[PDB]
């Protein structure tokens, strides 16, 4: 998981 | 009552320059820090094997685009295992980012854990040996650092728990880091999930930053050797109100304004869920706003300075160049948006 | 993780205005708020009977002093027996102020009262009844307050709970006024009584404003309606170390920077226990300091802008226009420094 | 990390000695305390007009209540104009509660502010002068004083703000009177308002109470010297789950042993809306919980104590000994209940 | 004011019955949790090589001593490699301390790191992966830990900072701990080092108590399924002023009742510099002590229960049964002073 | 004139005893 | 290798019985 | 006493 790439 | 100072004159000096050659006017960061396991989500994603191989071009492939980025970009944020990769020349990574005028950086977290008896609520892990970690990387070229916290807007979130002990271990991380000359950006992320409204955002923000130089206070944190890394100001991804980029400005520089001390160098943004043109039209808004802004504002991007260079590269050596121009693009916005000239008895006892 | 604003846009506005007419460049605040006793030994000591008629001939002599004082003052303090009182041609001392340009202010609090379990350390009283005080106050002129907090620099002290305690009655203090319309002075004074040198001084400042701006944050004070009343970081009165006005200027600026948020419309210096001169090349060295200062630097001075003027009156109205000459030369010696132009199952439980 | 004693062991001994005398075994507080609006208005219900005269027969009335009430009743507290009234016999009230072996009681506090920037939460008032005040009051015979906090159980409340807010007042208004050999008994109460359950109530009550015991500790309270008046731990008044007498038990005492130390001399709980009589059965349900106390769980009972006894007065000077046996009656019921020694489906058209 | 209840009433039942096991009456801990280098010490001040099987017969010949030790046992707490460590049958560590009826614990900081800022203060390390370690070590057999915090009495120090850090550092690791089934020891160790005097002591002990519950409660800790492991309260080492038995137990009581919430099932001491004998002693006068103490009140000793085991062993295998017999006369003197049974000037020219 | 004691909400066995 | 426990200052009753 | 006025 990653939440600058995944929205 | 009492000093025993964390630092002498000379490590404050030492410190103070590295934040200030990071967001030098022009200059923002490149986040390029993803863990193994995003980039390999970033890789599929352009129909890319996830190679070591692969991970290495991709960063080369941004580090090595040509000089019109070196007065765009003060600072790259480097994942462990890119600080010790090489360029195909045979330069390392930091050798790279170094000669084109980029300070190094290192994520030095070991990601979110959950705070128990919260409402999903994290806090993050990573002081185990991070002095020694941290002496290391200064040896290995990295002068910079991130931590990463993450704070949620809910019914009942961020809880009092979940501010103040994110709030506490970015002050634990920042006092290690400048014990090694290291400047620590501080990272208090407040993700813009839900349907909250520009308004509680900004509350939430200012509630947080408060929490956040309360602790550096309390821990002794220099904060002219420090940098902050916030979420700007914006709607939650949900809310069906619309904002124009002067509101998100104004709501964010008045947050910042009513908690951010002056002696911070500068505040490096996030981008949260923007796209790369809205990030840079917010960025230069912030920058334009008619209110006194008394540090450095400007980038900390990842998504936002690499989108459209990861699709136009699509793993083919073919299109490193294009690729480039992509990247050399957003590096050039940027750099204008932070200068707000961006247009697309027991009784003893 | 919730918003009940304290305060409308139509409030913010009219505090944030106020705020802004006190500190307007060139201007600062005369502290004429002594009360009864302390005002008495100050006619004691010029060999005048301590009368009502005295003491409001007095205060007449220093608010009808001449026109060269209304750009140099933007704001007069006063003490509950003089806001009623008038002036010989039957104005209203309130009304004397206002039409030589100044806002009017008034003293609440209700003196300091000791904390059990400390050195000899101190709290402030006089929250009870407050807002209906304040709402009074407002209809009979008075747009901004006055809340005076005592700490001091000792072997144990300001302790923890000092600071803690004084942080929340200056909050509760502030909270009360901006219900009311009324602008309140945030003042936490640190004696300058003792031995310690301008590094100890600089340290007890920081501490006590990052509590301070935490407390106000707390309890949701909106900081652009709110003034700061701090002495100058200085040696304490028994040290032996020597200090240039530049020094001083430094540590009580870099002090400033480190804790006070931006959005703080401005800083109305203490004098504590300098000469009229000192104050003035203080507060000018303070202005003239090569750092960013995002809020206004002033003047709230009591005896630095009195000490003069009372001995050359001397109870002798014949002596009228001397002793107002006094204060004017004062009055303007310190609006050009507060410019820098100054020359002188239980389980389931 | 250092002690400037807030009390020498002569001022300890002195409140240690006060509290212990309030709580001790089988004695709990007459709460006689309410204002000169709201005894007017308990005199509005019974048909008797609001006189000096009328509010200091029935105190009397409650004050000169036969033998019997000695041994439940170690604590009187009094509203201000109370203390300087006297009985028939010219004896001042604080001399009479004297004479029947109780501790005379003021209530200090100035009542709720509004906290600006929160959900309709408040604070309390009264520190001014307030060391004055209880030096006076101690001349004048009081022992111990009463301060209350509100807190209420709400959506968002209590807030961080509120709990901190109110838990500092209650410090420095503890620490105050000590330094004039008046008892403190430290209330936070949360209003049992609202359709919370037994968990909500618990989880709050354990949250305000550790925020009180750690600004105790800040400001140098010594506890010994001091009770503490927390409503039970029950479901809000509009919550439908219904609960037994020993679940309010064991929520109660499970709260009380997480939070309150042991030095705290005595809980004498609020009745928090309950009937004269359920308050009874509480209060011996608490006692009777299979858990270890550390310290005296009683009663500090207003409307709880005198309801009926207000009744059967009715206004009428014939129908004294009425009306002071319904009191005793109570005051011999809860003094067996704060002994665990108390031995004696419903739904209310009123809430549709 | 929201509960999201970090544990189910299943897993309050199982950290609060491996409490109440390890403190149960008559029982304390053994502390067998020293370091490599520091246990290499031990034998090298007994003339014995520093070898893995030294170490390993060493702590057999404590975990295996006869059945006398049962009673007065119900936790041993081990160092990472002795937890992997088998006896000469081949019966891992943690199964002959369980068949013996002991509880096994394992010590799981990472040591303690400076503070900066301060005057030679700590806080601790060892968070990073800590429910993964405690998952493995649930598996391994051990169901309590040891986490290890310093403070130091001295001019300036414990300051503000180191206080709220290291109570905030225990409540995140008594978290983790509590999500796995781990009943931790909250130890926050203030040192008898200096010369101040058993008020000092105890004015320290209050607030350091009241700041650790205060952090304990804002992180959701579950106080029955813990205990706290502090130094009794003592004149430093370095003070001139002799006390009694009965005043070190007044003043530790006393700071104990005054922070300590009756729900933390016990309080097990460390022998804070005192010989074999004085720390039986002092444990002894502190159950003896005439306050009410709503906790088990016992011993958590190192030193204090191996000193004379260690020296009449010498490395010899022969050995064994003497060296035995002085760990069991220990244990058993330990197990009548936590019950108060135990029935047994002075210059050192070393201080000079 | 509000007094919680006496004024406040009451619990249902309030209302069964005064029925 | 420091161990408080075994190394840290002792009483003056440690000195005494270890004499 | 006034501090400002009694250095």
């Amino acid at each position: 998981w990653d939440e600058d790439w995944d929205g | 009552p009492h000093s025993h100072p964390a630092l002498t004159p000379e490590q404050k000096k030492e410190l103070s320059d590295i934040a200030h050659r990071i967001v030098a006017p022009g200059k923002g960061i490149l986040a390029a820090d993803e863990s193994t396991g995003s980039i390999a989500k970033r890789l599929q994603s352009i129909g890319t094997e996830n190679t070591e191989e692969n991970r290495r071009f991709y960063r080369q492939l941004l580090l090595t685009a040509d000089d019109r980025v070196n007065p765009c970009i003060g600072g790259v944020i480097l994942f462990h295992e890119t600080l010790y990769q090489k360029a195909d020349d045979g330069r390392p990574f930091p050798q790279v980012i170094k000669s084109k005028g980029g300070v190094v950086g290192i994520k030095v977290d070991k990601g979110v854990v959950p705070l128990a008896g919260t409402n999903g609520e994290t806090t993050t892990q990573g002081l185990d040996g991070l002095s020694e970690r941290c002496a290391q990387y200064k040896k290995d070229g990295a002068d910079f650092a991130k931590w990463r916290c993450v704070l949620k807007i809910g019914e009942h979130t961020p809880s009092a728990l979940a501010i103040m002990e994110n709030a506490n271990v970015l002050a634990r991380y920042a006092s290690i880091c400048q014990q090694n000359g290291i400047v620590p950006i501080v990272e208090p992320e407040i993700l813009p999930d839900g349907d909250h409204d520009l308004k509680r955002c900004q509350y939430v923000t200012e509630k947080v930053l408060a929490a956040v130089y309360k602790a550096l206070s309390d821990h002794h944190i220099y904060l002219e050797g420090t940098l902050l890394k916030p979420n700007m100001v914006t709607p939650g991804h949900a809310c069906t109100q619309k904002y124009s980029h002067e509101e998100i400005a104004m709501a964010t520089v008045t947050a910042l304004r009513r908690t951010v001390p002056p002696a911070v160098t500068g505040v490096t943004f996030l981008s949260g869920g923007q796209s790369e043109e809205e990030a840079s039209i917010n960025l230069n808004a912030i920058n334009k706003c008619p209110l006194l802004k008394p540090w450095a504002l400007t980038f900390s991007y990842g998504r936002a300075l690499q989108a459209s260079a990861l699709k136009a590269w699509g793993g083919k050596k073919e299109n490193l160049k294009a690729a480039q121009e992509e990247y050399v693009k957003r590096a050039l916005a940027n750099s204008l948006a932070c200068q707000g000239k961006y247009t697309p008895s027991n009784h003893a006892y």
